[PDB]
């Protein structure tokens, strides 16, 4: 259970009861004039908990920009060998929706002892309440991007400062697999022998 | 949107008593929205009472009736108790649970509590 | 209470006639006005808020206006079920509270 707050994300690895339509409710306390977050609109029970952690907020704003950034935010989640590691990034994007041609390098945030297999999930939300107008819900608009990982061999080009720009998949096309043989992003004019192929049995 | 719970129920208290009024809600949580109270005497008009102040954050008390009636709040159980004291002649009447919205300037009392008469 | 409106008013059905409430600058002048309806022994229902705004479920046939210290509640398309008392209110900074008028019980003739 990853919960971002105003401002201490309290990562949680526990045993919960997640509702049929889980998401974080947000309301107005009237005491100290602060917008709290009701966290049990996500899940009813919190008990048995195995792990807990807190860090500086992964989700972060900048704004003042009237757009032209959109603050494109990416998070990679990979669960292996007892370490489920989180990755992040923040990028400006001027395009209406979809992604540019640029490379996005994601550093590992925390490498945590998770030890559980995660086969399924859903995201979380922040909504609020409104008052009499012709209850209020679905603040603004929400959309995001999801894709699944896969084992692949990449050639990684670090920079003088170690900032990876160009990465190339080997299996992407018969052309991409040869660049992994020369290890170079420059491919000199000529013929190169990429890995062999076999006909397979019916 | 929202329906409420009743204001009291039927509370009949002979002279020499005093009565709390516990108004609960449904579909909202208690301290996202402010309550209010109005005296309504049958065959008569409205007299506002109790109430919360969007400004200054205080829970208001009608100056005319100030000090005789008090209010407390239990946020989780949504129970807001209106205790009126020192029964008098004309003070038996329907006292409505009403609500405004902390955002922002709302004077209007919004879905309300069906009414409860008291007894002196 | 501290405001001005008559006990009762009467008109023929299906007609167009309104009801007004006379306040002061200390009450209606700087503040927004609301209007309420109650049937005998029933739950007083919000009619119009800020005099220009209809709550959910209100016939559009109702309107409102604020001229100086005077606030009229637009009442049109009279119905046989429209007989009831209408109450004016607006925020008061004088006693710093909520005020109302005595109420005006309409009668559809």
């Amino acid at each position: 259970l990853i919960v971002n707050n105003a401002t201490n994300v309290v990562i949680k690895v526990c045993e919960f009861q997640f509702c049929n339509d889980p998401f974080l409710g947000v309301y107005y306390h009237k005491n100290n004039k602060s917008w709290m977050e009701s966290e049990f609109r996500v899940y009813s029970s919190a008990n048995n908990c195995t792990f807990e952690y807190v860090s500086q907020p992964f989700l972060m704003d900048l704004e003042g920009k009237q757009g032209n950034f959109k603050n494109l935010r990416e998070f990679v989640f990979k669960n292996i060998d007892g370490y489920f590691k989180i990755y992040s990034k923040h990028t400006p994007i001027n395009l209406v929706r979809d992604l540019p041609q640029g490379f996005s390098a994601l550093e590992p945030l925390v490498d945590l002892p998770i030890g559980i297999n995660i086969t399924r999930f859903q995201t979380l939300l922040a909504l609020h309440r409104s008052y009499l107008t012709p209850s209020g819900w679905t603040a603004g608009a929400a959309a995001y991007y999801v894709g699944y990982l896969q084992p692949r061999t990449f050639l990684l080009k670090y920079n003088e400062n170690g900032t990876i720009t160009d990465a190339v998949d080997c299996a992407l096309d018969p052309l991409s697999e040869t660049k992994c043989t020369l290890k170079s992003f420059t491919v000199e004019k000529g013929i190169y022998q990429t890995s062999n192929f076999r006909v397979q049995p019916t | 949107e929202v329906q409420l719970l009743e204001q009291s129920g039927a509370e009949v208290k002979k002279p020499g008593a005093s009565v709390r009024v516990s108004c609960k809600v449904s579909g909202y949580t208690l301290p996202e929205v402010a309550m209010h109270w109005v005296r309504q005497a049958p065959g008569k008009g409205l007299e506002w009472m109790g109430g919360f102040d969007p400004e200054d954050g205080e829970t208001m008390y009608a100056q005319k009736f100030q000090g005789r009636v008090t209010m407390t709040e239990d946020t989780s159980t949504d129970t807001a108790y209106m205790e009126l004291s020192s029964l008098r002649s004309e003070d038996t009447a329907v006292y409505y649970c009403a609500t405004t919205t902390p955002f922002s300037s709302s004077y209007w009392f919004d879905p309300w509590g069906q009414g409860t008469l008291v007894t002196v | 209470s501290v405001l001005t409106q008559a006990p009762s008013v009467s008109a023929a059905p299906g007609q167009k006639v309104t009801i007004s409430c006379s306040g002061s600058s200390s009450n209606i002048g700087n503040n927004y006005v609301s209007w309420y309806q109650q049937l005998p022994g029933t739950a007083p229902k919000l009619l119009i808020y800020d005099n220009n705004k209809r709550p959910s479920g209100i016939p559009d046939r109702f309107s409102g206006s604020k001229s100086g210290t005077s606030a009229t509640l637009g009442i049109t398309g009279l119905q046989t079920g429209d007989e009831a008392d209408y109450y004016c209110g607006t925020w008061d900074s004088s006693l710093s509270a909520v005020v109302f008028g005595g109420g005006t019980k309409l009668t559809v003739l």
